[PDB]
């Protein structure tokens, strides 16, 4: 009865709007082109998209929000799902981001 | 350097393709850990390597900044007390100039040992100085 | 004829330079992405 | 130029550029300084430091006696930037960028 996320590694390097992740030994691993959450704080996360899966195990991440909050050594959780956004007649007349945030 | 015969024989084998408790993706820091695990498995003792890493970590705290780039493990007295497998690996890293991976090869080796011994480690992340209470 | 010839001879020089630069950039990218592995030699035997 | 200590040995030579591998203990070289490559026991060629690599390798731009430079030769460090003679004692003379007449 816990909201258990799926930690897959740590943040190794940051170059502008993209990042690289190093997987912790013996972890489930992340899937290609999936969304991941970088724990910038115990309650705040930054969104990223998986772009590369290298032989070394390192993961290429495209950051989407809260980039300034991302630092090397932070934890990363894997949602394990592709990108889904709100859709419907309830969005008309509104300004939204690609992630669905109004 | 005069490595022992057992390590010499193992170093020339395709130990990288052998079976291990876990299937970790190949990496530079993983090759050394696999070599240590394979060497220790023959003797059956794994805690010796862990003690060697503890000594290395303690010794490194006193070494000068950026000691991994002018490093000579043979001349360093702190490493003279290490086991043959660990000492061979350190020389192996120094030859390739990868002594900066000491703190990561150890993590992999511990993971292999825990998997082999059937131990599950739970990391408890706590605030600095808040580790007093861990009952929950 | 003397003004369109210069722009034609200036264009061929720029075109050669850019195409070559592109190729070398790709060559350097594929070289950079490559990493040397652990050297499996008898280091002690020396 | 006044030399202070050896700071490594010449490793590679690609035309007018060169690389130096560190001496034992990695004494270190200040960036953008002038170094003296012992091409001969009494002859020292001039180089400019332009890169300090993480491994300890130094990037050098050779100035003179580039042909004389060979891999394995020692390198000494002046510890100072390039300084050249200046004043009324140089008027009417022909010099090179290093200040040599």
């Amino acid at each position: 009865f816990f909201k258990t996320t799926e930690m897959i590694g740590y943040v190794h390097s940051i170059d502008g709007t993209i990042a690289t992740l190093i997987p912790a030994p013996g972890n489930p691993g992340v899937a290609y082109n999936t969304i991941i959450q970088i724990q910038v704080s115990p309650t705040t996360f930054a969104a990223g998209l998986v772009f590369n899966l290298e032989k070394d195990g390192r993961i290429g991440i495209i950051l989407m929000d809260n980039i300034t909050e991302v630092q090397s050594g932070q934890k990363v959780m894997a949602t394990g799902q592709l990108l889904h956004i709100p859709v419907g007649a309830g969005v008309l007349g509104k300004v939204v981001n690609p992630l669905g945030h109004e | 350097y005069t490595p022992p015969e057992g390590l010499k024989k193992l170093y020339a084998s395709d130990f990288e393709n052998s079976k291990y408790p876990l299937n970790i993706v190949p990496s530079d820091s993983v090759l050394f850990a696999k070599f240590l695990y394979k060497a220790a498995e023959e003797k059956g003792n794994f805690d010796n390597i862990l003690s060697d890493f503890q000594k290395i970590a303690a010794a490194a705290s006193k070494l000068p900044i950026f000691w991994e780039r002018t490093a000579v493990v043979e001349k360093i007295p702190e490493f003279k007390q290490l086991s043959e497998p660990t000492f061979f690996t350190l020389v192996w890293m120094q030859n390739n100039g990868m002594l900066e991976l000491i703190q990561e090869v150890a993590e992999v080796y511990e993971t292999f040992v825990n998997a082999k011994q059937k131990k599950a480690v739970a990391k408890i992340f706590v605030a600095p100085g808040g580790e007093k209470n861990v009952e929950e | 004829q003397q003004r369109t010839s210069s722009l034609y001879n200036k264009t061929r020089q720029f075109g050669i330079t850019a195409a070559l630069i592109e190729i070398l950039s790709a060559m350097s990218s594929l070289e950079g992405n490559a990493m040397k592995g652990v050297r499996r030699n008898k280091f002690w035997e020396g």
